[PDB]
RNA sequence: GGAUUUUUGGAGCAGGGAGCCACGCAUCGACCUGGUAUUGCAGUACCUCCAGGAACGGUGC
């Protein structure tokens, strides 16, 4: 089906790099290499919030209209739904 | 595909290179693999003559003239 | 040194400029401030508002204005927040700033540079100018906000205000309960909750995922609450709101029942006999524990709840807008969102080859020798070089004279024997 | 492939580029090539320490990039 | 011709002799200084000479802003919350503006990475002890109108004004 | 020696270090129209030395007459107008 | 030698006894038993030598060929 | 190809497969798998039975894994022995 | 234009003996006589030695096979 | 023969992989392709040195694989026919 | 379809101790006090020398 990635596309993605960060974007392209084209995409580097009572965001940084190259991909997950606009 | 560096030939050049090195040359050739020939080239100093950089460990150049 | 007097008379002076900007705005299209005071309405109880009639026929005495669309209301209004914010700024300084020897001493430095030719009319005009773009009538932003932009501020999904997108929350969601029995009505079922949010949660409410999830929606759905209306006081809101998470809590959870008690908000998730067990279980280890782990996560799902009574109209709104475009066909379907789009991108206010020099028999490599070695890329070139100024120069100041016998030449030598063969 | 025509698309505009190193490069991209090579003019560079730099010319090698931010001027190929 | 959105994105924009990346706002003939939110912070250097400002301040908060050369301007009074803004302010050129009152220096105090500072043709220059007065109250100096902030001169400043 | 784009200033004093002299040169003659580069060297040869260039030669001669023995870090600099044409000026007239 | 490549210096050395370095210093003592186009290497008897002393006695070993740094006949 | 399989040093591989011998897998990890190959590769992806996984944390430490998909770049050395034996 | 497998072909004519970078390991650099080389930088050196920056200690090889993976930079010694 | 084949089988099986980066990843495989980037979902995922995380789904990039460990039911010779 | 720009890896490993404060080894760099030389028309790894100071910065183990 070659669907797998197809599926996730203009949704809003967690996607990890090699060095550790955590990339949230709208997931709106990718290639052969898993280069990745992230819309509004921010990168955080303490944690992953799930629902952390002390706060959810430290280290976060607005970067914009991101292309990462896939070398440096590790791995990718659902964050939210496609943003409507 | 070649890198497009012609416009870069018998320029003065500081290349950054993979483990924290950096040295300083004129750029006399290169081929796809972006495999350089330095010459005159400087390890960042001391003189090392013309020399060969294999593009594999090229992160960076930076000019050092106008092109 | 600086006369104060003048500093604080420019202040005031253009605190009344803003003043009447804003007031201006709200008397070419009275909906700017009846639509912001409705809602400040059903927030702060007290407020007094507008004669219904003057609200449905926008007239604010007699005369009654033509009727607005949403993306030019919503627009000044985001202007006319910042210009109150400016205004907020003015105010702030001003109240932090707040003889004829020298009166003679000063208009003597006054004859300083007498051949100042210079017309000078710009200092009411450029203020009175600067909060009222285009060479006439293009666009209503004043040259104050000139790079004010809406579609930076919403997306098109909820058109300036009209929706509020949460397909995007409805996919999240699906990633959250591991399934796909939720659809996005059913989704938008579950919304609804938010004491029901409370005693009747979708998920468990010390889940984790559920938790993150909550967070991320409250915070959205705050920010598209004062994103929606900009004019009324967000600061006001936000205390209002803190204020009564502390104070309603602390009593009795502010959630009481006549069977089981008072039930604890979000830390705990127990019921308690009477008010006296409950206070002094509001110091036991484990309610300190839970305050203490699980109070970010606790406000948000209060903001979210009461933020999202605010915005029921919104709610109900979208909710009406996803049944529709669900029992649309294809064509329909196409042309509303032809249609939002539309709306989204809108003015706010409207009025060589190879194959040839081949054939041809250019760009082939070729030299006349004669000439500098020089080189020709074409052989009709070369007739044309033939019978040329510098060919002929080097031919006869070479002592071969010109036109038409040596035409044929390309070598310097043979041509020397030819014009011995000529003379 | 989908984004290395995107990235096409930026040449002309002011981009920011981090390397696999973690030098942060922000200027003019002059050429980019398929292979992700880049040609950047007028830059600022950002060490890891945090101090900054000025250089007029620099060529980065595709792989040895980590990633780019490209403008916003771009965003509006939803085709794909 | 107020300093605007618009003017400073079609002012020229480049990278200097000494290798920072400045914006050019010269000869405009602006009087306050505003709106330079729009430079986005992508300025190490923002050039400001030869125009009519009476007052530095009115700064958006600028992360990268290292340089500001205001020479030829009416400079007669510096604003308080200055560091707020502009937190590694390195260089600030004065030369050939209006500050009259040592007491008008005060305001450079706060700003913590100030090493290069230059105030010459302005008539505080010749107020009675002017040099010592800046290196007591603004410490953080180590180049005062082109010369060498030297220990002698911070002692001496030590007993005057102690 | 004409009038001309580039100054030519000697007499410095050789002991600050090249990027802290020339960012003061910089500050200093910014005061005069855009200075376009700054070349100076700590050889044998040209230490105490440095070419000012600025894009208006009314600048440069401004620059010349209002900045003749100025202390400059302890010395009187001593300013010329350059015996050639920068480099740099060459090339952006023609 | 009239120009001697690596890999005729290779098939020559099939058949003695090597030492491989790995870029990660380790070093493998053993008789080359065949090379194959990738360049990945089969020894028999192999020795192991860390530090440059023996720490293993293995026997047959292969060595993927991303491993290596260099070869040596000894 | 399979000749190259047979007879080059893949042939190690080769002959533990059709012996269903055990042969010691060094790996990047720092860690070595002991066991039988069932299945290998050109980049020495393997299925393996049997594994008894090695390693040290000093405190020396194992455990056994009976069926298991190694990617082949992890390989640093691979072993045969008198092992089965 | 000089091509630098070029260089590396005069290298080897020359009998020029060679001071290899190797890759991510600075502490460490390879010398040898280029006797020959292949598609993949691949070189074969003789009389061989690796060279501790830090130890300025010496280590004897003779025939070695350097694979080029390892190979950052190509530099000419006069010894 | 290549064995990427036999993993592209491997669909709603549930499985442990280790990582090069040492995390270590438990769900069920929606999907394995020629780059053995893998697909799952219901998954645990353990990153070294964190408590788990619960994701509904997740996508590897291939080469980030260092083993799999496969159920023990698995019928590998069945799987290893073509 | 494992040989330099992506998917068959250059990765792997090493930090607590002493009473909020302070820290082993190697290499390179400005750098800071004194004093001292040099007066020279350029396009730059770097740039006088002499003595003293480094509770300085970067990289590796």
């Amino acid at each position: 089906k070659s669907s797998k990635m197809l599926q996730h596309i203009d949704y809003r993605m967690r996607c990890i790099l090699q060095d550790g960060r955590i990339f949230i974007g709208t997931f709106k392209a990718f290639d052969k290499h898993m280069n990745l084209i992230l819309c509004d995409c921010d990168e955080f580097r303490k944690i992953k919030p799930k629902n952390s009572k002390q706060a959810e965001r430290e280290e976060k940084r607005v970067l914009g209209l991101v292309l990462l190259r896939g070398e440096n991909l590790v791995s990718m997950t659902v964050e939210g739904p496609p943003p409507k606009d | 595909h070649p890198p497009e560096l012609k416009k870069f030939m018998d320029k003065k050049l500081s290349l950054k290179l993979n483990g924290g090195r950096h040295v300083q040359g004129i750029l006399r050739g290169f081929d796809p693999f972006m495999n350089l020939v330095i010459d005159e080239c400087v390890e960042m100093q001391n003189n090392i003559g013309m020399v060969v950089i294999r593009g594999n460990s090229i992160i960076m150049l930076e000019a050092l003239e106008r092109v | 040194m600086e006369t104060i007097l003048e500093q604080q008379r420019r202040y005031h002076e253009e605190k009344e400029r803003l003043m009447d900007v804003m007031a201006k705005e709200m008397l070419t299209k009275k909906s700017t401030l009846r639509d912001q005071i409705n809602s400040d309405h059903r927030t702060r109880a007290m407020q007094d508002r507008y004669m219904e009639v003057s609200g449905n026929l926008r007239d604010l005495y007699d005369d009654k204005d033509g009727l607005r669309k949403e993306e030019l209301n919503a627009i000044s209004g985001p202007n006319e927040f910042a210009e109150f914010y400016n205004r907020l700024k003015q105010i702030k300084e001003f109240h932090r700033k707040h003889f004829e020897e020298l009166l003679k001493a000063r208009e003597n430095p006054s004859e300083e540079a007498q051949n100042l030719v210079e017309f000078t009319d710009e200092e009411g005009y450029g203020r009175y100018l600067d909060l009222h773009y285009i060479n006439l009538k293009a666009s209503e932003k004043l040259d104050y906000i000139t790079y004010l932009s809406i579609f930076d501020q919403l997306f098109d999904i909820p058109k300036e205000r009209k929706n509020a997108e949460y397909k995007r929350y409805l996919e999240m969601l699906l990633e959250y309960l591991q399934d796909y029995t939720d659809r996005v009505k059913p989704l938008q079922d579950q919304n609804e909750l938010f004491e029901k949010k409370w005693e009747n949660g979708t998920f468990p409410g010390w889940p984790k995922e559920t938790s993150s999830a909550l967070t991320h929606a409250g915070a959205h759905l705050d920010l598209s609450a004062f994103s929606s209306w900009e004019e009324l006081a967000s600061l006001g809101l936000d205390r209002l709101k803190s204020a009564l998470l502390a104070l309603g809590l602390k009593c009795g959870g502010t959630l009481e029942e006549r069977a089981q008690r008072l039930f604890s908000t979000k830390g705990k998730s127990l019921e308690s006999l009477d008010t006296s067990l409950f206070a002094k279980n509001p110091k036991s280890k484990g309610t300190k524990r839970d305050t203490e782990r699980n109070k970010d996560i606790a406000f948000l799902e209060a903001q979210i709840y009461e933020y999202v009574e605010i915005l029921g109209e919104q709610r109900h709104l979208t909710h009406e807008n996803v049944q529709r475009k669900q029992a649309r066909t294809g064509e329909e379907r196409e042309e509303e969102e032809e249609e939002q789009i539309s709306e989204s991108e809108s003015e706010d206010e409207e009025n060589i080859p190879y194959w040839l020099y081949k054939l041809h028999g250019l760009n082939i490599n070729y030299n006349c020798e004669i000439c500098g070695n020089y080189t020709y890329r074409g052989p009709k070139a070369f007739q044309r070089h033939f019978a040329e100024w510098r060919h002929a120069h080097g031919m006869r100041c070479l002592g071969i004279p010109n036109t038409a016998h040596f035409a044929n030449v390309t070598q310097i030598e043979d041509a020397v024997s030819l014009w011995a063969k000529l003379k | 492939g989908v984004p290395i025509k995107v990235l096409h698309e930026a040449e002309g505009h002011i981009v920011t580029c981090e390397t696999n190193t973690g030098e942060v490069y922000r200027g003019k991209l002059i050429e980019a090539e398929d292979n992700m090579n880049c040609q950047m003019s007028n830059i600022t560079v950002t060490y890891r320490d945090g101090r900054v730099a000025q250089l007029e010319q620099v060529y980065i090698r595709g792989s040895k990039i980590r990633f780019l931010i490209l403008p916003d001027m771009l965003k509006n190929m939803l085709k794909s | 011709v107020k300093l605007t959105a618009e003017l400073i994105e079609q002012a020229a924009q480049y990278t200097n002799a000494v290798r920072d990346r400045e914006l050019d706002l010269r000869g405009y003939k602006i009087p306050v200084i505003e709106n330079l939110g729009a430079t986005l912070d992508q300025f190490d250097a923002i050039d400001f000479s030869d125009n009519e400002i009476r007052k530095l301040d009115g700064f958006p908060l600028l992360r990268r802003l290292k340089t500001l050369l205001v020479n030829n301007n009416r400079i007669c009074r510096i604003g308080e919350g200055l560091d707020q803004a502009l937190p590694c302010l390195t260089e600030l050129i004065l030369t050939n503006n209006s500050l009259v009152e040592l007491g008008d220096l005060d305001p450079l105090a706060s700003l913590k990475s100030l090493t290069y500072l230059s105030i010459l043709r302005n008539p505080v220059t010749n107020k009675k002890h002017y040099r010592l007065y800046v290196i007591y109250k603004v410490p953080q100096v180590r180049v005062l109108d082109f010369q060498k902030v030297k220990l002698k001169e911070r002692q001496e400043a030590e007993k005057m004004f102690k | 020696i004409r009038p001309n784009h580039t100054i030519y200033i000697n007499n410095m004093n050789d002991k600050i270090k090249k990027e802290e002299l020339k960012r003061s040169l910089y500050a200093l003659f910014s005061q005069f129209g855009h200075v376009v580069d700054i070349v100076a060297l700590k050889t044998m040869k040209m230490r105490g030395q440095a070419f000012v260039i600025f894009k208006e030669l009314g600048s440069s001669t401004n620059a010349l007459r209002q900045l003749q023995g100025f202390p400059f870090y302890g010395k009187p600099m001593r300013i010329q107008y350059a015996k050639t044409d920068s480099d740099i000026i060459s090339k952006m007239r023609g | 030698s009239l120009p001697l490549n690596p890999k005729p210096f290779l098939n020559g050395l099939t058949g003695k006894p090597v030492m491989v370095k790995l870029k990660w210093g380790m070093e493998y003592k053993g008789y080359l038993v065949s090379v194959d186009g990738y360049m990945n290497m089969q020894l028999a008897n192999t020795e192991e030598y860390i530090d440059g002393a023996l720490s293993g006695h293995l026997g047959e070993v292969l060595i993927r060929c991303n491993n290596v740094l260099y070869i040596r006949g000894v | 190809e399979e000749e190259e399989f047979n007879t080059g040093p893949l042939s190690v591989l080769t002959q533990s497969v059709k012996n269903n011998t055990q042969v010691l897998i060094n790996c990047r990890n720092n860690k070595k798998l002991l066991g039988r190959v069932k299945a290998f590769d050109r980049h020495c992806n393997m299925v393996l039975e049997n594994v008894k996984e090695m390693w040290t944390e000093p405190v020396n430490k194992d455990r056994y894994i009976s069926k298991m998909f190694l990617r082949g770049d992890s390989v640093i050395v691979v072993l045969r022995n008198p092992l089965i034996a | 234009m000089v091509q630098p497998i070029n260089l590396i072909f005069r290298y080897l004519q020359n009998r020029s003996r060679i001071q290899v970078w190797l890759y991510e390991q600075v502490n460490m650099r390879i010398e040898g006589c280029i006797i020959g080389f292949d598609e993949y930088m691949n070189l074969v050196l003789d009389d061989a030695e690796e060279i501790h920056s830090k130890t300025k200690s010496r280590k004897q090889l003779g025939r070695i096979m350097l694979k080029g993976d390892n190979i950052t930079l190509l530099q000419s010694v006069s010894n | 023969m290549k064995l990427v084949r036999f993993l592209m089988k491997l669909s709603h099986e549930t499985v442990t992989i280790e990582l090069k980066n040492g995390t270590q990843v438990h769900g069920t495989i929606t999907g394995v392709d020629v780059s053995m980037n893998t697909h799952l979902k219901a998954v645990k995922m353990t990153l070294k040195n964190r408590e788990p995380v619960q994701l509904e789904t997740l996508s590897i990039r291939g080469n980030n694989i260092r083993y799999f460990i496969l159920p023990d039911s698995l019928p590998l010779d069945t799987l290893l026919v073509d």
